[PDB]
């Protein structure tokens, strides 16, 4: 999971 | 403020290809000369300007069989259908002309682009 | 010996979400209490262990309407359906409990994982 | 395009  | 799962789109496409291999929820047969290819209309539209046009048409959207132009090569179509469902393109010296012509007909601009670049490098 | 187009899976998913917004080729309505959500069965199966089980069932595969358990929160479902079609999860303090419970019911393991990690960090 |  990432900060887009 | 959303978070994003990097592999999600790839995981979705992998499962769509699994559905195609098992012939689950396929709703169209694409006829290319003597050959037949089962697929999902939604995936075809998502990948191809030609299928996007065909399946948004108020009459063609309900057809279970689509016949392509007799000039279309079945192997070229097969390679492009595999690409649609996997992001992988089996581009070879022996098939590049057929792949590029099929990609132009199917309106798959990124495939046409690369076929053009690979041909230019060999001339 | 294939080549691969990096953005292809993301581009496919973006067009599947466009089809959902325009209600093109949607083949199921998911009923969550008083709310209704139109979707493509193939995308639901590709994202959720629950829908994969439902739509491989020889009788349920042909249903046009699926009713979820009355304990399922409509907003939680909406957030997860948006995630299925975009890879983006609108995870907030006010919705995390509903999102995690819905993800457990839908069998969306990666979403459950992250909800667990976000809750653990706040305790 | 890349070599996967
Ligand atoms: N709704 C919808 C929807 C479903 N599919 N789809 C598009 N599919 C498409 C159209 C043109 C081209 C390609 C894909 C690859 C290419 O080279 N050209 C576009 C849009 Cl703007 N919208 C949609
Ligand atoms: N054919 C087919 C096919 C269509 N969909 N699909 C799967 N969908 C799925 C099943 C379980 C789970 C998820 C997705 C996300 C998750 O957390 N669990 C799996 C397989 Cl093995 N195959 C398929
Ligand atoms: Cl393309
Ligand atoms: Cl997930």
């Amino acid at each position: 999971w990432v900060i887009p | 403020s959303c978070i994003q799962f990097t592999r999600h789109a790839s995981d979705v496409l992998l499962n769509l290809n699994r559905l195609r291999s098992r012939d689950i929820l396929t709703d169209v047969v694409i006829v290319v000369s003597r050959e037949q290819f089962r697929a999902h209309k939604t995936v075809l539209m998502a990948c191809s300007g030609l299928f996007y046009s065909i399946f948004t048409d108020q009459l063609k959207c309900n057809l279970s069989v689509i016949n392509l132009d007799p000039e279309i090569n079945p192997e070229g179509f097969c390679i492009l259908l595999d690409f649609m469902y996997t992001s992988r393109l089996n581009l070879r010296e022996g098939n590049i002309m057929a792949v590029m012509a099929t990609a132009m007909y199917l309106q798959m601009e990124h495939v046409v682009d690369t076929c053009r670049k690979f041909i230019k490098a060999s001339e």
